[PDB]
């Protein structure tokens, strides 16, 4: 009747990692489209009781950032 | 017997699953930096002892 | 292989001896056809933009067959000057060396014996 | 009207068809002035007249 | 010839071996090349003075510096490694296998 | 042994880069390289390179490795210890047979004697020629000057884009 | 990133490549791949994803000891010659440290695992940047040294370029690792003739630049990176889809496409020197190329694939990338062949 | 292109129109949580610009004659039959969510272009960052799959992360039974037949997903039905507001003028809502896409760029 | 020579009084001790400024590794271009500086 076109099963051949998916080439996915992986903190320090520029008995639990 | 399957396998289909196979050869690296250059040494090494391009 | 020769006087597109040489006329089918691929530009330009392909921009397209032209006028100018330095270290090179090149003594075909080979 | 928003192909770019259609001309007329410069230097240098 | 250029040269190419066969870490990456860079300079002064070529004293100064650069190239490109995995290890930049 | 001076601190320079490029982790490899350029520097200095192995102390060691190991101490074996070994015997046994035949065949051939007398006899005046030499670097050495100062900018530029993160 | 940034690190690029090519110093020929490497490695970096990183780190190292060996070469010149004349070289050891770190430079094969990661990480730009203007340089200095070279080193080098560059991309759906093992296969087939026409090394150089110009214009136009996202194209603006059709037909080598013109050119020369049995192992490795070129022009053109539905969102607005010299790109790469003797003024 | 990197190189920076009053402000709610004319009434007091909920045919309002283009061109979806057959074979459900994130991710990008080139904020409603909560409601209703969410999560992942969230987040703490309520007055037989766990569905996503994310990253103000109808209370919570949250504090010149080149190319913007993920909702077949686009290419306006379309009237094309 | 002389007799000096201090209090047996810090256990946050003004450092001393000729080059017969390519590595540094500066790279150890 009319010229045929490939379907799904015929697209989602070519839109692996690899054309050939063999036992070694199994295991890979496609990146992401924009190829930006994802990332997969600040400091958080405790001056205790140990230091004369506190006066005197202080324990100061900081959080710095840099 | 020959006009579907020996003659259609010895030209067309040996060497289309043999580039296959190659091509699966080539590119299953493991993606490790660190066997690209134990490979590049293994070249410098050849290059130098086996072939003799020093020379 | 000839960059030897252009190095005394380098980075000339077309040296002083390039004008003794004749110039490519305007009907050169090499440079017809370097329009016809300006021609073909415009079309492209015209078809990847969503642009009506022969409508829209005839300025545009007379500017991509100016352009290709002037560029490839200038380039079969090289091409020629090119092939004519070959020609002439070619003839230079037979000239001082007729040691190195025998005129060949052309034997006729009565006294060739070729083999025959009977297709029976 | 047809657009909602004005495209910017709705008028002509007149300073882009001045630029284009003057540079294509200068270009023809510089090419056009030395081909009859190669053609007299030719049958100058050669001598052919 | 010279007995300290075999030296030099066998500097060199253990400093290759160490960066063409990596361990673990890429600051080591980088320490190789750097000694890569070391015995060229000690290279290119002996050389330049054993010539009395004057002229190139200025060379091993060339040399340093722009691959002193380099260095620092590297340096910049293993802490924006680190800040993304945390460590500089090389089995953390196989990504590109797929 | 006296007159080998270049010749064994050449040995050490070696041993050195066998001790670090090992790898046994970044701060001994650090400590390694810094002892390595050392006595490097010395082989410079034994020859009149006092400029040169000034660069080497200062440039070299004073700025660069420093930048290496401050970026070692903020970014963070059998093998070491084998290949150091494997290396200081392939070391040892070419020393060996350079001295047992004052000859010796590994890429080029290389003459056994005490490297004294590849020098010059003669004399500089008032000046020490490798630091004319360098001092030309802004006489002779204008288009050096504008590439590696080129360089130089560009490198704090591309350092700057990318550090930043965005 | 800043476009005058932008501007001064693009023309840093330029200037280390007119520094390599115009200098006759090996330090300055050294510093000019210092100043190229320097300079392209935040263009690597513009959009600043682990990828990109992971890249330009793979990149780094594999330039910087290339640039290493690059500078022992010259040092062995040094020793041997006493002088700094880029010219042939004067010891066979420095002859074959310098072809060493010039295969490496151009990815050559087995230098080769690293441009399709490389090519992998960073964006189409980029990429098209460090597969056509980071290939001149060290072409260039080979053009320079080629009196020198070793014949056995660069043929094997070749042959093994080719033999890799034809086998990496039969099993690819990424589009920029198919290019990196298209350029690792057609650096094999320029460095093949250098020693024996070099002229055709530079009509092979320029030949590919176009149309490797033309496939990555037209990936960063049609915004295409993997094989399946390629294949949507007809549903958006299908005259992509012939124009990546006629340039992938004409990249394999096949006429009357102006990509069949150097592997022709280069089977023309090398046949005259006696080789017979090369340049055609040459040209049977190449049909793997344009064995998965037509893998790639099914997929895109010549069939037409399911879409989905956002598709018609799509088809109400124009592409605004200006799509600079892409259609001369494209009228170049594949229709040059009646202009083949064009290649003289390369001599 | 007007703008591009040389119109940033002569001098234009984006930041020297960006004055206190220059605040993306998105209004958020329910079916029936009244914002409509809130959105409408706070963009009018502080000189705002309005744009409303994208619907269907957004597209349709920006491109070619502005009129709406049939559906079967824009959406292939119909609201009415997704509020009929929600579980329904044909997968109008998820479609119809995709072609709406579409939409007002096209709508965001307007949003944004127009913030960033006039320096005038603008009122939104019902962003891309408040789109996921029908998507969810749709799932715990069982109206899509496991997959389409995923395919969603997807295409979230790889464009919501090239954009900065709003300024100032206007929600509407409403109840359901009101929204029923008004529903039942508003009388449309389509709207009526949306029950009361979907409902439930879509307040639950919004109080404990978007406002615990959008409370850090922007600014939320969270009212009631009957104090969110004085405009003027809204505005003079608006006008107080202590600008020290979120992304927009780090955004200098260059980082807006990579903002504002992604969002003057719509196919750029557009690029990964087509991810080739062959999911059946949105599948469409290679012998219907190309009749669809060989139906909408004969469409008037439409065969050519928008300044070369002689069968609407472009004058000068010879020129051009 | 003497410069081995005296880097040997200084270098003997320090560990002979390292060996001493190692060692001679090192006598004493005195108390098997256990010993049982504001961060507590975690791992140390990298500090991108550290290091940009680590790499600042040494893009500046290799500057400085150019400069450090002049005093040497002032003896020169080519005083003009001297004057012009020392001016112009001074005014290169300072150039690297202001891109410094005003790219906001030197903020919080300014
Ligand atoms: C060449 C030698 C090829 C060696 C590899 C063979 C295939 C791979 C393999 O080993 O697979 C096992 C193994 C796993 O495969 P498998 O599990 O068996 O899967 C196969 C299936 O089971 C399938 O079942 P199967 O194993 O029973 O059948 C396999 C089939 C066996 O075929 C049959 O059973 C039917 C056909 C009979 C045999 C083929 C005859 C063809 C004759 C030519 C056509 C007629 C010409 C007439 C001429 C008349 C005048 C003389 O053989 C092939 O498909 C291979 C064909 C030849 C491969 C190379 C072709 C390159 C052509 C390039 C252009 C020229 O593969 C590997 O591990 C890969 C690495 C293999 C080892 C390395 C290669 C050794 C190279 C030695 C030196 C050669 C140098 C090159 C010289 C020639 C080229 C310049
Ligand atoms: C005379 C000395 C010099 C001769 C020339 C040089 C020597 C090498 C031969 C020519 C080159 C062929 C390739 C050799 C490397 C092997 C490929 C490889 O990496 O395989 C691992 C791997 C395959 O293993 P797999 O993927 O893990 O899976 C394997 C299965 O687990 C398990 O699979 P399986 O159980 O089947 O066994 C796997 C293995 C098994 O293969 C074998 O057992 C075959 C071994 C060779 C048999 C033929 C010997 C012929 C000797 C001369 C003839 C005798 C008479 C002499 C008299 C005069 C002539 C009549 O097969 C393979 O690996 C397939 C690819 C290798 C094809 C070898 C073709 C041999 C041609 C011989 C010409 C001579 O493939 C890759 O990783 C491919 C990517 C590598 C990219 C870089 C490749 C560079 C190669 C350069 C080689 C030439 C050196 C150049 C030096 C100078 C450079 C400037
Ligand atoms: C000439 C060759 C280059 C032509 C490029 C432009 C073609 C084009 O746009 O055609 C559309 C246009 C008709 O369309 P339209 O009315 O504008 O409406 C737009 C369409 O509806 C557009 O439809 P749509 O976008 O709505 O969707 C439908 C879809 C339908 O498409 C599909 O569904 C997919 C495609 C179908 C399957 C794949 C078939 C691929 C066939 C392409 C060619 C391959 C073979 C080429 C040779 C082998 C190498 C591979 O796409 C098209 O129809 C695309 C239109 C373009 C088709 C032709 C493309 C040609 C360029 C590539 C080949 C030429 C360059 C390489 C040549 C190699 C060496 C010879 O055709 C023309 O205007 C043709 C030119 C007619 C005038 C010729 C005058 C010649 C005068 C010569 C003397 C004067 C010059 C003197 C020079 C010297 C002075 C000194
Ligand atoms: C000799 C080597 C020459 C190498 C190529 C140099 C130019 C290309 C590189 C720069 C670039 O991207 O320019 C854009 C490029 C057009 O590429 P595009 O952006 O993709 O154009 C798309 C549309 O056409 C955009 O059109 P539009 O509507 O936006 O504006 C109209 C525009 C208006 O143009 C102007 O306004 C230009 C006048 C003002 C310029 C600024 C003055 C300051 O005119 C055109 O675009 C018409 C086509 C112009 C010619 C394009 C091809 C040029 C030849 C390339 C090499 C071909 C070699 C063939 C060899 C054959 C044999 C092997 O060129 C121009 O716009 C100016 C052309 C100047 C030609 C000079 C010819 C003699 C050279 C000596
Ligand atoms: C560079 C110039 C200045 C050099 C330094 C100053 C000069 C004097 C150096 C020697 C000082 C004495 C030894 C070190 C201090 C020992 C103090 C001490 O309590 O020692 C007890 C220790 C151990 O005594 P102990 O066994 O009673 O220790 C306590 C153990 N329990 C708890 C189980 C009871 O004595 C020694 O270690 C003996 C050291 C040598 C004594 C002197 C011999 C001649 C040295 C010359
Ligand atoms: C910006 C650069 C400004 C300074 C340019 C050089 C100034 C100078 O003294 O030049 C003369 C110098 C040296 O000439 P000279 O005047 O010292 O000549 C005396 C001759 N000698 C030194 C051999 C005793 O340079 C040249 O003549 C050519 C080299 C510079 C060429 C241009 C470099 C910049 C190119 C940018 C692209
Ligand atoms: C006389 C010449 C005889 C050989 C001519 C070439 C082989 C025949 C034509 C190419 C193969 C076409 C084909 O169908 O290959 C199938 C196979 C895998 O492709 P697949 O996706 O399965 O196919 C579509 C779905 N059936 O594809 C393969 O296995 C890959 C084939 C790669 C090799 C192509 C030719 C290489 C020639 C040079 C070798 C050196
Ligand atoms: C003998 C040896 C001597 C030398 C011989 C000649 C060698 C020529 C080598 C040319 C190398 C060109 C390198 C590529 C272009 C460099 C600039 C660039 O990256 O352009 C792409 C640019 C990116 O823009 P940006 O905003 O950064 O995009 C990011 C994502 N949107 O912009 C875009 O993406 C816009 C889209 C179109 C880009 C087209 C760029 C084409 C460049 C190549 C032109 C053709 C080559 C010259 C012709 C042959 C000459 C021999
Ligand atoms: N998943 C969905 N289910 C029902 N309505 C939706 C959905 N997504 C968007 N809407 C729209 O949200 C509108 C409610 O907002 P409004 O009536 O302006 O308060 C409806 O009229 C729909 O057009």
């Amino acid at each position: 009747a009319r010229q045929w076109q490939p379907d799904v099963e015929w697209a989602e051949q070519y839109g692996g990692a690899v054309m050939y998916p063999t036992k070694e080439t199994a295991h890979w996915k496609p990146p992401p489209w924009n190829d930006v992986d994802p990332p997969k903190s600040n400091l958080t320090l405790n001056f205790g009781p140990q230091h004369p520029a506190a006066h005197g008995v202080l324990r100061l639990v900081m959080e710095l950032s840099g | 017997l020959l006009d579907l399957i020996w003659l259609e396998t010895i030209l067309p289909k040996t060497i289309s699953l043999a580039q296959m196979k190659m091509s699966t050869t080539i590119t299953s690296q493991k993606g490790l930096i660190k066997l690209y250059f134990l490979s590049f040494l293994i070249t410098i090494l050849i290059s130098t002892t086996l072939l003799n391009f020093h020379e | 292989m000839m960059t030897g020769r252009q190095a005394r006087a380098p980075l000339q597109f077309l040296p002083d001896e390039a004008r003794s040489l004749p110039p490519p006329k305007l009907t050169d089918p090499r440079l017809a056809y370097i329009g016809f691929l300006g021609y073909c530009s415009g079309l492209i330009d015209n078809a990847i933009r969503r642009r009506p392909v022969l409508s829209a921009g005839l300025h545009r397209q007379f500017l991509y067959i100016t352009s290709f032209v002037f560029v490839g006028y200038y380039l079969l100018k090289r091409q020629d000057y090119m092939y004519a330095v070959r020609d002439h270290d070619m003839f230079s090179y037979i000239k001082s060396h007729p040691e190195d090149f025998p005129e060949k003594d052309k034997k006729t075909y009565r006294e060739v014996f070729e083999e025959f080979h009977p297709v029976r | 009207k047809f657009y909602i928003q004005e495209p910017p192909h709705g008028s002509p770019n007149w300073l882009k068809v001045g630029l284009t259609l003057g540079t294509s001309a200068f270009l023809w007329i510089y090419l056009i002035k030395q081909h009859n410069e190669d053609v007299l230097e030719y049958k100058r240098r050669n001598g052919l007249e | 010839m010279s007995l300290v250029y075999m030296n030099i040269m066998m500097a060199f190419t253990v400093s290759l071996t160490g960066l063409l066969m990596y361990r673990s870490h890429l600051m080591s990456s980088l320490l190789c090349l750097e000694g890569m860079m070391l015995s060229l300079f000690i290279l290119a002064t002996l050389m330049i003075l054993n010539s009395h070529f004057t002229l190139a004293s200025m060379m091993p100064i060339i040399l340093l510096v722009f691959a002193a650069c380099e260095a620092a190239l590297g340096l910049s490109l293993l802490v924006m490694v680190s800040n993304t995995y945390g460590t500089d290890y090389v089995q953390n930049l196989n990504l590109l296998q797929c | 042994m006296m007159t080998y001076i270049v010749f064994i601190l050449s040995i050490i320079f070696v041993m050195g880069f066998v001790g670090f490029s090992s790898k046994p982790s970044p701060i001994y490899g650090g400590l390694g390289l810094i002892v390595s350029g050392g006595v490097g520097c010395g082989i410079v200095l034994n020859f009149g390179g006092s400029f040169l192995g000034l660069m080497v102390f200062l440039i070299y060691l004073g700025g660069m490795m420093v930048v290496f190991g401050y970026t070692t101490a903020m970014a963070t074996n059998k093998v070491v210890l084998g290949t150091f070994i494997t290396g200081l015997l392939m070391e040892f046994l070419m020393v060996y047979y350079v001295l047992k035949d004052k000859e010796v065949e590994i890429v080029f051939k290389f003459n056994g004697m005490g490297d004294w007398v590849i020098y010059d006899t003669g004399d500089s005046g008032f000046f020490s020629e490798e630091a004319m030499g360098i001092a030309a670097l802004y006489s002779y050495g204008t288009w050096l000057v504008i590439v590696t100062g080129w360089s130089l900018l560009i490198g704090v530029v591309v350092i700057m884009e990318i550090t930043r993160g965005n | 990133m800043n476009p005058i940034i932008l501007i001064i690190i693009l023309m840093t690029v330029m200037l280390g490549t007119i520094i390599v090519m115009i200098s006759t110093h090996w330090l300055l020929i050294w510093i000019g791949f210092e100043m190229n490497m320097l300079a392209i490695i935040p263009i690597m970096m513009k959009k600043h994803n682990p990828r990109a990183t992971e890249a330009s780190t793979k990149y780094f190292l594999t330039q910087s000891t290339a640039s290493m060996l690059l500078m022992m070469a010259i040092i062995i010149n040094l020793m041997f010659s006493g002088q700094w004349t880029v010219m042939k070289l004067f010891n066979p050891m420095a002859s074959m440290l310098m072809t060493m770190a010039l295969a490496m430079k151009l990815g050559m094969a087995p230098f080769h695992f690293w441009v399709p990661e490389v090519t992998q990480g960073i964006p189409l730009s980029s990429g098209l940047i460090l597969l056509t203007w980071q290939k001149l340089a060290p072409m260039s200095v080979l053009y320079q040294i080629l009196p020198s070279i070793n014949l056995d080193l660069i043929l094997t080098l070749s042959i093994l370029s080719i033999t890799i560059g034809g086998w990496g991309g039969l099993n690819q759906t990424q589009l920029r690792k198919i290019m990196a093992y298209s350029s690792i296969a057609h650096m094999g087939w320029m460095t093949a003739v250098l020693l024996y026409n070099p002229t055709m090394t530079l009509l092979n150089l320029i030949i590919y630049i176009i149309m490797t110009s033309t496939m990555f214009t037209l990936f960063m136009a049609n915004s295409t990176t993997t094989t399946l996202s390629l294949s949507h194209t007809w549903n958006k603006a299908p005259i992509m889809t012939i124009l990546v059709l006629i340039t992938l037909l004409s990249m394999g080598g096949l006429p009357p496409l102006s990509g069949f013109m150097p592997k022709w050119m280069i089977i023309q020369e090398m046949t005259k020197n006696d080789s017979i049995i090369l340049p055609t192992l040459m040209a049977i490795t190449a049909l793997l190329n344009l064995y998965f070129y037509m893998r790639l022009t099914y997929s895109t053109a010549l069939t037409m694939f399911p879409s989905t539905n956002n598709m018609k969102m799509k088809w109400q607005f124009p592409t605004t990338k200006r799509m600079t010299l892409l259609p001369t790109m494209t009228v170049l790469s594949t229709m040059l062949l009646p202009l083949t003797p064009i290649l003289s003024i390369l001599e | 292109l007007q703008y591009g990197p040389l119109a940033y190189i002569l001098g234009e920076k984006t930041t020297k129109k960006m004055t206190e009053n220059s605040k993306l402000i998105t209004v958020d709610g329910n079916i029936c949580s009244g914002k409509s004319k809130l959105a409408k009434e706070v963009a009018e007091k502080l000189g705002l610009k309005h744009f409303p909920e994208a619907g269907i045919h957004y597209a349709d309002s920006t491109t070619g004659d502005g009129k709406p283009l049939p559906v079967r061109f824009s959406g292939n979806c119909s609201l009415e039959k997704f509020y009929d057959d929600p579980k329904s074979n044909d997968g109008n459900s998820y479609r119809l969510q995709a072609w709406l994130y579409a939409s007002r991710l096209l709508q965001y990008a307007d949003a944004l272009e127009h913030l960033l080139s006039t320096g005038q904020g603008v009122v939104l409603e019902r962003s891309i960052y408040s789109d996921f909560v029908f998507l969810e409601a749709m799932y715990r209703q069982g109206f899509i799959r496991k997959q389409c969410v995923d395919h969603y999560n997807q295409v979230k992942k790889v464009t919501v992360c090239e954009y900065l969230p709003p300024h100032v987040v206007i929600y509407v703490d409403v109840p359901v039974s009101e929204v029923q309520s008004r529903i039942q007055k508003k009388g449309n037989p389509h709207e009526m037949k949306i029950t009361s766990a979907y409902l439930q569905d879509i307040e639950n996503v919004y109080k404990g997903t978007f406002l615990p994310e959008m409370s850090e990253k922007c600014e939320v103000l969270q009212y009631s039905a009957w104090e969110a109808e004085d405009a003027e209370k809204v505005v003079e919570d608006i006008q107080y507001l202590k600008y020290d949250k979120g992304p927009w504090l780090d955004q200098d010149d260059r980082k807006l003028h990579n903002l504002r080149m992604l969002v003057q190319d719509k196919l750029e913007v557009l690029n990964y809502t087509s991810i080739p993920v062959f999911l059946p909702e949105v599948t469409i077949g290679a012998h219907q896409s190309d009749r669809v686009f060989q139906e909408f290419t004969e469409l008037p306006g439409r065969k050519y760029r928008a300044g070369y379309n002689e069968d609407v009237g472009d004058k000068w094309i010879w020129l051009k | 020579m003497n410069l081995m002389i005296t880097l040997l007799t200084n270098f003997t000096l320090a560990t002979l009084l390292v060996t001493i201090a190692f060692w001679l209090p090192q006598l004493n047996v005195y108390s098997e001790k256990t010993s049982p810090d504001p961060m507590g256990s975690a791992r140390l946050p990298f500090s991108m400024k550290f290091f940009l003004v680590a790499i600042t450092f040494l893009l500046f001393d290799l500057e400085i590794a150019l400069l450090l000729p002049l005093p040497w080059a002032s003896q020169t017969t080519n005083l003009n271009t001297m004057l012009t390519m020392a001016l112009l590595l001074i005014f290169l540094l300072a150039v690297s500086l202001a891109y410094e500066w005003t790219q906001k790279g030197l903020e919080w150890t300014e």
